């Protein structure tokens, strides 16, 4: 029993259990082979970080905008406001330090454990890991990375997933904010739904 | 502007250089590449009656082997410069910078 | 039965039943969005 | 415009193509009694006309002389409504629909007589596998870095 | 080692000078190409380690920069100016016909030796300094050399761009319009208009 997303059917073989978030998920056929498997976990452990960071930068300044404790513009409106630097500068360094950073990922992805050293400071290393998970530097706090905790990982980096793709096809069809919509609904909610949203 | 000048200086510029610079890398170039041949023999071996090279004009008692042939390609080559830094300066002709 | 869902699993029949549905489809959606030399949503 | 054309919504043969069609149909309309059906016939496809003409100067086409919309499938970003997002769409259905058949091919070609479900179709299997032409370009991208994609040595 | 965590390459051990194993296209899988490579990548070193600075410091001089240096050839009774002087031979033809015949000479007497080794580091009469003298010494001279080179690569690539998307300037010219405003004035400007 690792959980079943669709209770009577059964688990594709591949997926063997020791996967954290296996819950016999994968009706496509993606990761039936193991490359593709590997392949998709750093890319779904990838995407729901980055989805969480998004849907939290992209709500919690709403929210508290709204309630007005501070002011900000709203993460669609975030782009067009005036900064320090040229939105062209600010993308050239941000493309540099991701051409880098990334690389570096993807040469532990190929061949593990292969860029765990500074390449400048040959002391200070990290320690050796598994494939998405640095330790060292990268762990502070210095966690615990067992079960549970990569299963909340990757339940929060899900539905945080979602969270995004919802936030970005309401802003779509509403014209608003994912708060300003939670607001409208919680008003009148048999009313205000996506039924009378279009 | 002065058509002898012109002629004689890129003339005599190409039959030198012919002679003393590139002369070697001519020779060793047209003897590794060799005498053109059909079904892997020369033209005249295989029967070509007027396919067969003149000795007789090659050979010249100018001590590195050069000769009238080499005379004609050279001296060829510098008037054609010579005729083409002519013709090019009374064109006239200037690009819009 | 057995038989007569293999009679129509048949290649003409399949097909006739596929393109049928594929052309009450394509009307359909000429019928809400018709003329259109484009994508208009972009 | 591109190309020396002109916007439809600019062009005075597109305006004057509209006007001559709908008077046309309203000739046709003037033999009609305006309550019987041929005649709300004619009105749904004077109010199509209407939606048509207004349609392609709205979405922006560029119109020739003739005063018919001409495509920029050059690429310029101000037209790829014309080409390049419907031929993506497309390489998209074509792609599923070729994928898909080619992943019954497979399913079925270890089969003690293959021919058989090429001619009656298996259609459990067809229908198991017709979404996979959803991730058709991440499948047959993983399969092309694989090696999976294509046979050794053929 | 170029990019770590990569396998180096089979005929790269990094003996060489310069070797980090740097050849994703395996052009040097054949012996003799990959010789032939590296002599010409000295002589491509070494000439925009000499080109670099003949380009930088007449702008920083009043003189101008290194295209507006070529300008007088263009119309027809055009002569150079050195240093501000109106140099008698500045005319195009003459430096022109000037440059062909030396230029080949030279060039062409480096065609015509084939040590090999000679072909890269030939020494002698080119290094009366004698800076040949400790082979380890001259070893990490071979890596000077090398680095210097491939960064004065790098950096006429760099003028050459910047020409192109700034055209009628100076490298130092850009520089300053940067330091300007680093923030505003990038090449983000460039990539992006
Ligand atoms: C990584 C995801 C990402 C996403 C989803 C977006 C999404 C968006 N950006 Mg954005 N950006 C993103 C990354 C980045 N942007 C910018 C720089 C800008 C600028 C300068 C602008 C946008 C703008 C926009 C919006 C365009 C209007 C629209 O879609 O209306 C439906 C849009 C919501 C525009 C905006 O704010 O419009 C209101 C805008 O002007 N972005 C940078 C730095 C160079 C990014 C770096 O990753
Ligand atoms: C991530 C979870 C999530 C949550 C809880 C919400 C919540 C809400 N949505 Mg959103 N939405 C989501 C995902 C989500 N959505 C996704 C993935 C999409 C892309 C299709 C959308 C696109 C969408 C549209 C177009 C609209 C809403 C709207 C709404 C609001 C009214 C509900 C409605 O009208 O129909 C809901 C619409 C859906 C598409 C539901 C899809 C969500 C799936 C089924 C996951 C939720 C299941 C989950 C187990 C139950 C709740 C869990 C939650 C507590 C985490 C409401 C506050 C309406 C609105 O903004 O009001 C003006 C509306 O117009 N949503
Ligand atoms: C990768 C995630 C991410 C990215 C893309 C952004 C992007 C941005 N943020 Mg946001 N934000 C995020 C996550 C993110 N945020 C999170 C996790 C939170 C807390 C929940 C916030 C809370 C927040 C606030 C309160 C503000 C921004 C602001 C901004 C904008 C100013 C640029 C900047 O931050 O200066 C440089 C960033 C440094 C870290 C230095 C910019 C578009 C500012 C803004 O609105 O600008 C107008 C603003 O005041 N963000
Ligand atoms: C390769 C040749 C070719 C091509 C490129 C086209 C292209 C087109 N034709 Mg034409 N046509 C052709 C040959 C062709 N036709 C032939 C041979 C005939 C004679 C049988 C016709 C007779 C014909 C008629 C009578 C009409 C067209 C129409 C159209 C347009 C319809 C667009 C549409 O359906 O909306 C969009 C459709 C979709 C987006 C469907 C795809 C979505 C799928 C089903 C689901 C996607 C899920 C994600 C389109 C631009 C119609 C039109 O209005 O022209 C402007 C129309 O009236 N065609
Ligand atoms: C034409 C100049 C040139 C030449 C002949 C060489 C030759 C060589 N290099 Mg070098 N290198 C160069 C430029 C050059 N390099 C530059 C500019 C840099 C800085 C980025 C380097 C940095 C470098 C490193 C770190 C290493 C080498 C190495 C080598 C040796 C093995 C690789 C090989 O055989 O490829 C042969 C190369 C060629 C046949 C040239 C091909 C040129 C193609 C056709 C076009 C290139 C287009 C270019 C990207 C244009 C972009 C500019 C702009 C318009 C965008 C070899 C002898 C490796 C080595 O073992 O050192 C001994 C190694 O470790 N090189
Ligand atoms: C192979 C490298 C190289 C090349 C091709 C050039 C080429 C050129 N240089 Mg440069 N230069 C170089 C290296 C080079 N230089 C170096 C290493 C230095 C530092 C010592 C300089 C410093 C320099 C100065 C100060 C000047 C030039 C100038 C010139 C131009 C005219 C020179 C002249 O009038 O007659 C030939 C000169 C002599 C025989 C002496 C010419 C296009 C002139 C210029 O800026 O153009 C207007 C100028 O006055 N150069
Ligand atoms: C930082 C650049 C650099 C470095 C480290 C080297 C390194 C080396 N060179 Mg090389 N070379 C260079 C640039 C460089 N070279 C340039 C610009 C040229 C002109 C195209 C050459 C052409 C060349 C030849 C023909 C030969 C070498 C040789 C050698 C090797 C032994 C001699 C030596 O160590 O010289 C020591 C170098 C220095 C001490 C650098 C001095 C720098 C000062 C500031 C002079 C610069 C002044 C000015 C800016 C330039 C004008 C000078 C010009 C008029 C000559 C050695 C590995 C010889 C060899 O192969 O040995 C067997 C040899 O045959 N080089
Ligand atoms: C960031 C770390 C770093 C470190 C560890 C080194 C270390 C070294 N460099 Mg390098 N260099 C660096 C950055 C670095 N460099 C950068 C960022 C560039 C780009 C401009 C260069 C370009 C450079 C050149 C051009 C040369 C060196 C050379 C050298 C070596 C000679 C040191 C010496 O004085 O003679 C002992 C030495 C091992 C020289 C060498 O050949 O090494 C032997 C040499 O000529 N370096
Ligand atoms: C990365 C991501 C979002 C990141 C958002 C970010 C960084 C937001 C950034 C910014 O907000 C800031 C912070 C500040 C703002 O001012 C500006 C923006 C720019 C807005 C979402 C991923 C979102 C990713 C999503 C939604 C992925 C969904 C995939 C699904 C559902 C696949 C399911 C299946 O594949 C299986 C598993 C098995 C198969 O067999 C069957 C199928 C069904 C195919
Ligand atoms: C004896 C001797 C000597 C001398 C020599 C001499 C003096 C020489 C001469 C030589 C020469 C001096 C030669 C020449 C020339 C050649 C040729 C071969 C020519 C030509 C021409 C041509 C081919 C032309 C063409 C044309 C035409 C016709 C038309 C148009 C224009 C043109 C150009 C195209 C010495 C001392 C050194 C040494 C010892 C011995
Ligand atoms: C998905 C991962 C990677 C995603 C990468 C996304 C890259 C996004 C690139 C955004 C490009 C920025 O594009 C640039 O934005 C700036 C900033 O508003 C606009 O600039 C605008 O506002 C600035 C504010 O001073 C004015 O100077 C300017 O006149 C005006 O046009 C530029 O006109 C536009 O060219």
């Amino acid at each position: 029993k690792k959980g079943e997303w669709l209770p009577g059917l059964a688990s594709p073989g591949y997926l063997t259990g020791s996967l954290p978030g296996d819950n016999g998920f994968d009706p496509l056929g993606l990761a039936e082979d193991p490359e593709n498997l590997k392949w998709f976990v750093q890319a779904e452990l990838v995407n729901g970080r980055w989805a969480m960071l998004g849907v939290a930068g992209m709500l919690l300044p709403e929210v508290f905008t709204s309630i007005g404790i501070i002011n900000v513009p709203k993460w669609y409106d975030a782009g067009k406001e005036e900064y320090f630097a040229s939105s062209s500068t600010l993308f050239v360094i941000e493309f540099i330090l991701f051409h880098y950073v990334e690389i570096r990922r993807w040469q532990d992805i190929k061949n593990p454990g292969s860029v765990n050293q500074d390449p400048i400071f040959k002391q200070y290393s990290l320690p050796a890991g598994e494939v998405g998970y640095p330790g060292g530097i990268f762990n502070p706090l210095n966690f615990a990375p067992t079960l549970e905790a990569k299963e909340k990982e990757i339940a929060n980096g899900r539905l945080a997933m979602l969270a995004f793709l919802g936030f970005i096809i309401q802003h779509n069809v509403t014209g608003k904010g994912p708060f300003d919509n939670l607001l409208q609904h919680i008003s009148d909610p048999w009313h205000n739904t996506i039924v009378q949203t279009l | 502007l002065n058509p002898s000048l012109v002629i004689s200086l890129s003339t005599g510029l190409s039959l030198f250089l012919g002679r003393f610079v590139f002369f070697n890398f001519q020779r060793e170039n047209v003897a590794k590449q060799g005498l053109p041949e059909q079904n892997g023999v020369t033209h005249f071996e295989a029967g070509d009656t007027r396919a067969k090279e003149y000795v007789s004009l090659l050979k010249s008692n100018d001590p590195v082997g050069f000769n009238i042939v080499d005379v004609l390609a050279w001296g060829s080559i510098g008037h054609i410069v010579a005729y083409y830094i002519l013709a090019t300066s009374s064109n006239g002709y200037d690009p819009k910078f | 039965m057995r038989d007569l869902k293999t009679y129509l699993s048949v290649a003409p029949v399949a097909s006739t039943l596929w393109f049928a549905a594929l052309a009450g489809l394509l009307i359909e959606i000429n019928r809400f969005f018709p003329d259109a030399l484009t994508f208009p949503f972009f | 415009d591109i190309a020396g054309l002109t916007p439809c919504k600019d062009s005075k043969q597109f305006a004057k193509r509209e006007k001559q069609s709908i008077k046309k149909l309203e000739s046709s309309l003037k033999l009609y009694a305006p309550d019987s059906a041929p005649a709300l016939a004619i009105n749904a496809t004077i109010e199509k006309t209407k939606r048509r003409f207004d349609n392609y100067g709205k979405q922006g086409l560029l119109c020739g002389a003739d005063g018919l919309p001409h495509l920029i499938v050059s690429g310029d970003q101000r037209h790829w409504g014309e080409f390049i997002t419907p031929g993506i769409l497309f390489l998209y259905i074509a792609g599923w629909i070729g994928w898909v058949g080619r992943s019954y091919l497979i399913a079925i070609r270890d089969d003690k007589k293959p021919t058989q479900k090429e001619i009656i179709i298996d259609v459990p299997l067809a229908t198991r596998l017709v979404f996979r032409g959803f991730s058709w370009p991440i499948a047959a991208y993983r399969e092309l870095l694989n090696g999976e994609l294509v046979a050794k040595d053929v | 080692d170029w990019m770590p965590g990569q396998p180096r390459p089979s005929y790269l051990d990094g003996s060489a000078p310069g070797d980090f194993g740097f050849d994703p296209l395996r052009l040097g899988e054949v012996p003799e190409n990959l010789e032939r490579f590296k002599e010409s990548e000295l002589i491509h070193c070494r000439w925009a380690m000499l080109a670099v600075p003949g380009i930088l410091v007449p702008e920083a001089l009043g003189l101008g920069n290194w295209v507006k240096a070529q300008e007088w050839a263009a119309l027809p009774g055009g002569q150079a100016t050195y240093l501000g002087n109106p140099v008698p031979w500045g005319t195009l033809p003459t430096i022109l016909v000037i440059e062909f015949l030396s230029i080949a000479f030279v060039e062409h007497q480096r065609s015509m030796e084939k040590d090999p080794e000679k072909k890269k580091y030939p020494g002698g009469a080119f290094d009366p300094l004698g800076y040949s003298k400790d082979p380890k010494k001259f070893h990490e001279y071979k890596i000077k050399e090398v680095k210097n080179g491939r960064l004065a690569l790098l950096a006429f690539v760099g003028i050459c761009v910047q020409q192109s998307a700034y055209p009628g300037t100076g490298p130092l010219e850009n520089l300053a319009t940067h330091l300007a405003d680093p923030w505003h004035n990038t090449i983000g400007n460039v990539l992006i208009p």
